[PDB]
C-alpha cells in the first residue's frame, strides 16, 4: 500500500474557495501550546493514505 | 479509576518464553492508537513497540526479528509475545492509550504502571 499521498485533516479553520495550505504546525487539542511538542493535547495536522 | 493494565512479565533467561497481555477497556470504542515502551534502571524511558487503530505495526531496531505485537479481533487485550529472549531485554514494559474528554475521542492520553522483567 502506499504511502506517499498525504493529506490535512487537522486544522483551525475551514477553507475559503481555492484556498491553498501546505504549513505544517501541530494541532494544538488542548489548552496548552504545542511548541513543536505532538503527543499529549497535539496532533499532527496530516495523515497518510494506504 | 483504573483505565489500563501492564501484566504477564516473569522471571526467565535469555531465549525464554512468556506472553505479555495490556487489556484496553474499550480501546476499539476509543479507536486511538497503542504503544508498548519500556524503562531500564537509571535511563530514562525509551520506545518499544508501535500498533495503529488500522493494524499497521512497527518495531524497534533492538527488537526486531524476535517480538510478535498483535491486537484481539475483540475484547481489546493486546499482545505482545516476546521470543528468543536476550540479555538486553531486562527492563520494564509499559502501556499507553488515549481516552474520550471534551467529547473528542483520545485528547485524554492516559498510561498503564508497567511489569518488570530481569533477564539472566
Amino acid at each position: 500500500g502506499n504511502y506517499n499521498y498525504l493529506y490535512r485533516l487537522f486544522r483551525k479553520s475551514n477553507l475559503k474557495p481555492f484556498e491553498r495550505d501546505i504549513s505544517t504546525e501541530i494541532y494544538q487539542a488542548g489548552s496548552t501550546p504545542c511548541n513543536g511538542v505532538e503527543g499529549f493535547n497535539c496532533y499532527f495536522p496530516l495523515q497518510s493514505y494506504g | 479509576q483504573v483505565k489500563l493494565e501492564e501484566s504477564g512479565g516473569g522471571s526467565v533467561q535469555a531465549g525464554g518464553s512468556l506472553r505479555l497481555i495490556c487489556t484496553a477497556p474499550g480501546l476499539t470504542h476509543n479507536n486511538c492508537g497503542l504503544d508498548w515502551y519500556r524503562r531500564a534502571p537509571g535511563k530514562e524511558r525509551e520506545f518499544v513497540s508501535s500498533i495503529s487503530a488500522d493494524g499497521t505495526t512497527s518495531y524497534a531496531d533492538s527488537v526486531k526479528g524476535r517480538f510478535t505485537i498483535s491486537k484481539d479481533k475483540v475484547e481489546d487485550t493486546v499482545y505482545l509475545q516476546m521470543n528468543s529472549l536476550k540479555p538486553e531485554d531486562t527492563a520494564i514494559y509499559s502501556c499507553k492509550t488515549a481516552f474520550p474528554y471534551f467529547g473528542n475521542s483520545c485528547v485524554l492520553d492516559y498510561w498503564g504502571q508497567g511489569t518488570s522483567v530481569t533477564v539472566s
